[PDB]
């Protein structure tokens, strides 16, 4: 994997260390041949979450039409709570899945 | 303000549709009374993991809910008379998956 | 303990067969020389729900500017969820405290 | 509409404690000033939480095993010097975990 970033499995994944809004995350990955994180199970996710702290993390997944990634699927497991209906973006900390207004600053996972 | 809503907690487990609780309107005293329910669970997604039985008040779940991934459901039940004239407010329902 | 009551150390508990609203709940267990549960700590609470099921029975409890029993003292243990603000009487099943409607017909528990 | 809230995730030494900046984008037409209303807010238990009213800083006072509320509902709300509002309240759902 690329300097400055994480070997879990047959992937690389990049933890940022500076906040960005939804689309900026998004758009970051992207740069670098990569995805906002789109988590596949609990494993992957439990693992990912060891590496993370109370602050929340930009992912790959909205709420278009129901919680789905970004690579169209939607979500089928684990559980994402809410305090306000426009948090349309989701994020994760260690404890679990969150949404966020998308325009919030946050920081982010990429995923290759 | 006649809304009387019963403490909703979810089950565990069959046949969809199951009864929730019976909500009502005391108004239903007064004349015929229609229910309905809109918000998430309702007409927003997930959508119809919640419906009500327009002439009862019977809340019902339509799906073993490990079907669906959000924590809590803000619903609105709705009523009105024949004519569509709403005899109550709105009223906001929130249902905590345990 | 009057017949079909349940003794536990000195108390003896009733525990209805049929729904009444919490008003009517109050005045069945006055009549009986009791008093609609006010439940004295976490320790009764979980005596108590060993003998409940998933469906909802009053207690001496009301939110009147705050949750508090009916011998004027707030809620001062565990932790009441509510589905709507207009649920102001409580009540409880095995897997906690949930606030009705005051109207609403449910089973009961009186303590002696 | 544009309330704008960020994840709010519950924690004790430090109090009050921020929990998250919301803010309306109207802020950028003019000074908003914000405040929040609800159980938990400014009916009983009153003050649990508080918000900063030129900020829109939300924050927590208390350990929250001292109160007996599974979920807080909120709103908040945002107005212009005039006082008037400059978007309609927004519900905020704070469950304790």
């Amino acid at each position: 994997c690329p300097d400055r970033w994480m070997k879990y499995g047959n992937h690389c994944y990049y933890f940022s260390v500076e906040e960005k809004d939804w689309n900026s995350s998004l758009e970051f990955c992207l740069a670098r041949d990569s995805h906002l994180l789109v988590i596949t199970d609990n494993q992957e996710m439990s693992l990912l979450q060891v590496f993370l702290s109370e602050a929340f993390s930009w992912i790959g997944l909205r709420n278009n039409s129901g919680w789905r990634w970004e690579d169209g699927s939607p979500l089928n497991f684990s559980r994402i709570s809410s305090n306000s209906f426009v948090q349309t973006c989701g994020a994760i900390n260690k404890n679990g899945l969150q949404a966020s207004s998308c325009e919030v600053p946050l920081h982010w996972v990429c995923k290759k | 303000m006649d809304w009387v809503i019963p403490p909703i907690s979810l089950p565990e487990n069959g046949p969809f549709p199951k009864n929730l609780v019976q909500i009502k309107s005391n108004k239903d005293k007064e004349g015929k009374v229609f229910y309905s329910i809109t918000g998430q669970g309702a007409d927003t997604p997930p959508v119809g993991v919640f419906i009500i039985e327009r002439e009862t008040g019977w809340l019902k779940v339509t799906e073993p809910l490990d079907r669906e991934r959000i924590a809590t459901y803000t619903l609105f039940s709705h009523a009105v008379s024949s004519n569509g004239n709403a005899v109550e407010d709105p009223m906001e329902i929130l249902i905590t998956v345990t």
